[PDB]
RNA sequence: AGGCGGCCGCCCCCUCGCCCGUCACGCACCGCACGUUCGUGGGGAACCUGGCGCUAAACCAUUCGUAGACGACCUGCUUCUGGGUCGGGGUUUCGUACGUAGCAGAGCAGCUCCCUCGCUGCGAUCUAUUGAAAGUCAGCCCUCGACACAAGGGUUUGUC
RNA sequence: GUACCCAUAUCCGCAGCAGGUCUCCAAGGUGAACAGCCUCUGGCAUGUUGGAACAAUGUAGGUAAGGGAAGUCGGCAAGC
């Protein structure tokens, strides 16, 4: 019932582990999505096209191993889904990881 | 979980006495038993009851 | 762990063992080191120091 | 592989709980079968009533990896010592990151204070920062640091 | 006569069939090379399906301490 956004450093080094070579990005995608509809609870879950560049910014195999994101929960309207909500999820870049938490972003 | 123990061999007749032999030994943590029941057994002809 | 359910002696039970050294170096891995102190003692400090 | 039997004291009565003798009746259904029995026989679905009680558990879904072809098996879930995601260390793996500085560097080129290892530029490497950087559980260990979540669902199941 | 395909989808093979069919044009780098590999112009969605897990067996590929043909009809295959 809120409109609220957080950030995260999702793991897609141990989010994938012993996959393959031609199929490794999408299983970050799809597993992008799970991690989305698991946290902000909604099954929709939009991924922009900046966070497709990040994903597939070193090919197919060479996946980077940690992406920071930032997930906001909007409301759809216009004769709307019965999914009311839908997560956004963005990509903001960010030169080092360590002691980088989830933040709640006015 | 397996480790070593460096352990002296005393028996005698042997190549393996007064020389330490290492010997590759497990660790199996055992917490203390708590008892709760009693069951007794009747020794039927056919068997135990 | 069960108590065995017959007698033996066969110059295999019951020798009083005298155990020297349990090494507990590093299992996740090649073990290099026994004990945190024998480690920090011999590399000494570091960026994290 | 047990449930009827025996003893003491009371309870409402029986002194016909039985054998022989007298009397009169009950359907005497007029020739006819499956009649008499342990039957208040076995179990299932319901009908109205008294008393005494009961207020759950499986399966799916999710997670789990000590198991997995699929099924199956071992597991967690609470609003407080709960789990999950990040982060932090512990471990380990490789081998010393980018950047910066150097009267280190085979040498080469240029300049004028005419520079008494003068200065500047190119230049594989090397040294110091550097037991550095990077990965570390997805099937490693501890976290009570930061976020959120937690009873939120569907199907089924009774013994006179 | 003048369109179009000229082909792992407009031809033939019963078909949108790993088969067959005659030609011209040809870039940059490494390289002796129109070899192999990576890019440019120009095309494409992986070749009549997608999703989940990574069991046995299989089909292709790579290793393996010590011995080096002792296996096998034969060094077959693989490797130097
Ligand atoms: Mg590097
Ligand atoms: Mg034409
Ligand atoms: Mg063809
Ligand atoms: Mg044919
Ligand atoms: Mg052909
Ligand atoms: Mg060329
Ligand atoms: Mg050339
Ligand atoms: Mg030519
Ligand atoms: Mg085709
Ligand atoms: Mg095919
Ligand atoms: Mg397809
Ligand atoms: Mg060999
Ligand atoms: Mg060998
Ligand atoms: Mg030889
Ligand atoms: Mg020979
Ligand atoms: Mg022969
Ligand atoms: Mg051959
Ligand atoms: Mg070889």
């Amino acid at each position: 019932n809120e409109v609220v956004t957080r950030e995260y450093t999702i793991n897609i080094h141990k989010r994938i582990h012993g996959v393959g070579f031609k199929k490794r990005a999408p299983r970050a995608l799809k597993e992008i999505r799970k991690f989305a509809m698991k946290e902000m609870g909604t099954p929709d879950v939009r991924i922009d096209t900046r966070l497709n560049k990040a994903v597939w910014a070193k090919g197919i195999r060479n996946v980077p191993y940690r992406i920071r994101v930032r997930l906001s929960r909007k409301r759809n309207e216009d004769e709307d889904s019965p999914n009311k909500l839908y997560t956004l999820v963005t990509y903001v870049p960010v030169t080092t990881f360590k002691n980088l938490q989830t933040v709640n972003v006015d | 979980g397996m480790t070593h123990i460096v352990r002296e061999v005393d028996r005698p007749g042997s190549k393996v006495n007064k020389k330490e032999v290492v010997e590759a030994v497990t660790i199996v943590e055992t917490p203390p038993m708590v008892v709760v029941g009693i069951v007794g057994y009747v020794e039927t002809p056919r068997g135990l009851r | 762990l069960r108590k065995s359910l017959l007698v033996q002696t066969k110059r295999r039970a019951l020798e009083k063992i005298d155990l020297k050294f349990i090494d507990t170096t590093s299992k996740f891995g090649h073990g290099r080191f026994q004990t945190m102190e024998e480690k920090k003692a011999f590399m000494g400090p570091l960026k994290k120091d």
